[PDB]
RNA sequence: CUACAAGUAGUCAGAGCCCGUUAACGGGUGAUGGCGUGCCUUUUGUAGAAUGAACCGGCGAGUUACGAUCUCGUGCAAGGUU
RNA sequence: AGUCUUGGAGGUAGAGCACUGAUUGGACUAGGGGCCCGGGUUACCGAAUUCAGUCAAACUCCGAAUGCCAAUGACUUAUCCUUGGGAGUCAGACUGCGAGUGAUAAGAUCCGUAGUCGAAAGGGAAACAGCCCAGACCGCCAGCUAAGGUCCCAAAG
RNA sequence: GUAAUAGCUCACUGGUCGAGUGACUCUGCGCCGAAAAUGUACCGGGGCUAAACGUAUCACCGAAGCUGCGGACUGUUCG
RNA sequence: CUGGGGCGGUCGCCUCCUAAAAGGUAACGGAGGCGCCCAAAGGUUCCCUCAGAAUGGUUGGAAAUCAUUCGCAGAGUGUAAAGGCACAAGGGAGCUUGACUGCGAGACCUACAAGUCGAGCAGGGACGAAAGUCGGGCUUAGUGAUCCGGUGGUUCCGCAUGGAAGGGCCAUCGCUCAACGGAUAAAAGCUACCCCGGGGAUAACAGGCUUAUCUCCCCCAAGAGUCCACAUCGACGGGGAGGUUUGGCACCUCGAUGUCGGCUCAUCGCAUCCUGGGGCUGUAGUCGGUCCCAAGGGUUGGGCUGUUCGCCCAUUAAAGCGGUA
RNA sequence: UGGUGGCGAUAGCGAAGAGGUCACACCCGUUCCCAUACCGAACACGGAAGUUAAGCUCUUCAGCGCCGAUGGUAGUCGGGGGUUUCCCCCUGUGAGAGUAGGACGCCGCCAA
């Protein structure tokens, strides 16, 4: 459950996930990676689920290199409450994702193993994905 | 040169700016032929509209 | 039903209508102001003066022109006929 | 004119039938077809399942005095008026 | 007033890391261990530095489109200013776009912007204030079209 | 498969047989995933395998738009 | 004010974001500050330039002070932030009080009230040789009307005249009047004993939109299951349906839509409780579990509680879940 | 050469070299003007024995920094469309980054 240690503002606007990514569109730390085909917010619980999934499938395998970090916080008012009276309290932390963006990489491991692990992770994630490799 | 301009389409539901460009061309009714000269200003104007208008250079 | 409150972030100052007030190539009278600001986004130039509020005014009549102090720094000036 | 037809009730088209005018592309009915959710208020918006009216008739709501001001007009004009 | 031209201010979108903050991995390493004789080894941790990489409404080395302000003339269009008399309005709605709050839920709410309704009938969307097309002096048993449509309800393949 | 074994299979190999047969990327249109309450009930209906979808072409219909003809009024310029 | 009201919180001013590249722009939107301070922290003249790092060096120490090279700026700028400033607006020294009087072309902002800038003229000065700068501070907040009184000054008036009282003009003081454009110099509560005028402009029921929540279904599958993921369960995570819950919004209804439970009357859906027909099984049989098709019919009587719900007794093939204001 | 001004560091940083009889500097001493919170470092005052080392000028370079195209892309006014927390099509516009490359200076006035 990743966390930014320190932040300026505990409360931010949400934002808009228009367009494609700026960077991180291609694997370069590792060999076999995964990228997105949509745009969405992703949570520390999602990423750690995917991470531990692939690492359990691999059991010693090489290196991973996540390519993101949930910097963004997201609020949520308490339950059964009218509107207004200030912005809701923070709940967790979020990473924002554009399409064309690489999320997880892999090295030290064969292609079939990598593809299967990333499949497993994709099923923990909400969005549509693609298997990718380095050029 | 000269050119005729006609309202292929109406202004209702269009912004004031291009509505007034039309009225400045001298157009009050649909399918209204109006003559002007092949001046760059007017050409820029009909470019600014370009979707209410049909044009016929003489 | 529940009960909540205490936003304590609910104010802001009165908007002060900064920016330029006259344009390049525009004729100007003596004493007219040109660019309200805070500090110097823009400096004065010829026949132009700064006030205690860092505001720029024309000392004479003339025409306005904005330019640059060489690099990354701007200027105004009034040039008469 | 009407007893296999649904209709804010009319309108337009229209056959048949009956008449014959303030004599003119006339009148009364109207099978049948098409279109069509009343009036007023108040509303962002009412056919409105929001309000009011059973119906008919009558009565029933922005005026008068004084003063100010504007316009128009008339008369007289650096003088007008009681 | 509109357009064309010219010149301006303005730091948004976008993009980027030069600042501030957040952040991934690697290299080296101060230093601190554990191991041997003040040293001598360790990949046991490891500062800073460095390489490469991601991110930002309250961060910018940069920076548009549009819009805004003016000048010149050109073309076109006629509404503009002042003074005075008289008002009404200050419950707005939806739609599209950009934003916020919300759960990037609401025919939600609140702002900006353009339109329509309001105050606008007509044709289509089955019906259907706000959508698409389009603006009603009146008549005509004439015609050309828009949106939308052409097997029958229902005009047209 | 056995408690272990055993046993059965398989990879793989050779033989017969005589033409295609197997992995992947992208992409169009589709299938499942798919349940609710007076009655088919998310084409308006009939019904449609073209009367659907996609591209292109020409025709036609289609409004109180526009035009034509004729009247009324207002305004501007000279009836 | 209020996403009904009440309670809470706030009420004026300044800075930033939201704000959509002029300006402006809301919300019980996000972050922070003010109700001052300096008689030098002002003016002028002249001077020079920071923070940190590495070296060396008692006490000196990681960290004073020290020389030392690196060093646009990482410091400072009275205070919050933004803008801006290193040719200084930052830091020192000398002399001084322009933190002046009368004014003010012309501009900005603006409903008004008001607020802001301002060259330049006169008088008298300060610093400087001189040019020349100085009408407070680096700019932006640091404050409030009028009436009423008070103080000082005044070639103003002073009810027959002279004076006077008193008033006027000028300067100035007195208010968290903070609910900060201030209703009074002067003011808290209950009403279920209540009343009038209005409202669906605004709440409770129901309806509607949404579906966070609720119920149900599903995906990946680690793992449990002696072995074995998928007989049955299914973690961390993910995606949907429904519109029976708690709710959110306020769209009809306040010129009246009666609101829990129960009785009678039924009716519909099926995500089926039984009955019927099947697949799989960690199904020997009997009984079962789970899943699939099936809504034809049926789906108990009592005790307690107003109760719904629920617990209990005894039965039943079974004692279904819901919708219909 | 020296002085003095103008133009966005295309002027700078950095490395390497060359020159100074004139000139500019460095440099020699405080008796006076004046000064150093310490003082002749600096500021002032006077001087010119020697030094091109430094500063200053002139050459070189493209390591740093700086400038900077074209094309393409994002974005986008406008128009239109669609399975619409977004996406797509069209006229037009059009960056940043990354390149190509440019550049270790251009222009003036005075004095010998």
């Amino acid at each position: 459950m990743l966390l930014p240690k320190r932040v300026k503002y505990r409360r931010e606007h949400r934002g808009k996930m228009r367009g494609r990514a700026k960077g991180g569109t291609e694997v370069h730390f590792g060999e076999f990676g995964i990228q997105a085909l949509e745009a969405s917010w992703i949570t520390n619980r999602q990423i750690e689920a995917a991470r531990i999934a692939m690492t359990r499938y691999m059991k010693r395998g090489g290196k991973v290199w996540i390519k993101i970090f949930p910097s963004k916080p997201y609020t949520a008012k308490p339950l059964e409450v009218r509107m207004g009276s200030g912005k809701g309290a923070p709940e967790g932390w979020v990473a924002v994702v554009k399409p064309g963006k690489v999320l997880f990489e892999i090295s030290g491991v064969s292609e079939e193993v990598a593809r299967e692990a990333l499949r497993l992770a994709s099923h923990k994630l909400p969005i549509k994905t693609k298997f990718v490799k380095r050029e | 040169a000269k050119l005729e301009i006609t309202l292929k389409r109406s202004v209702i539901g269009r912004p004031e700016d291009q509505r007034v460009t039309v009225r400045t061309l001298g157009l009050k009714k649909t399918n209204q032929t109006v003559v002007h000269e092949d001046n760059a200003a007017i050409r820029g104007m009909i470019n600014k509209v370009s979707h209410l208008v049909s044009v016929k250079e003489q | 039903k529940k009960g909540v409150g205490s936003t304590k972030n609910g104010r802001d100052s009165e908007a002060k209508r900064l920016g330029a007030k006259r344009a390049d190539g525009q004729f100007v009278t003596g004493g007219s102001i040109l660019y309200r600001q805070r500090g110097t986004k823009i400096y004065p130039g010829e026949n132009v003066g700064r006030g205690g509020d860092d505001t720029l005014f024309a000392k004479i009549d003339g025409t306005v022109k904005f330019e640059r102090f060489g690099r990354d720094r701007k200027k105004v000036s009034v040039y008469p006929v």
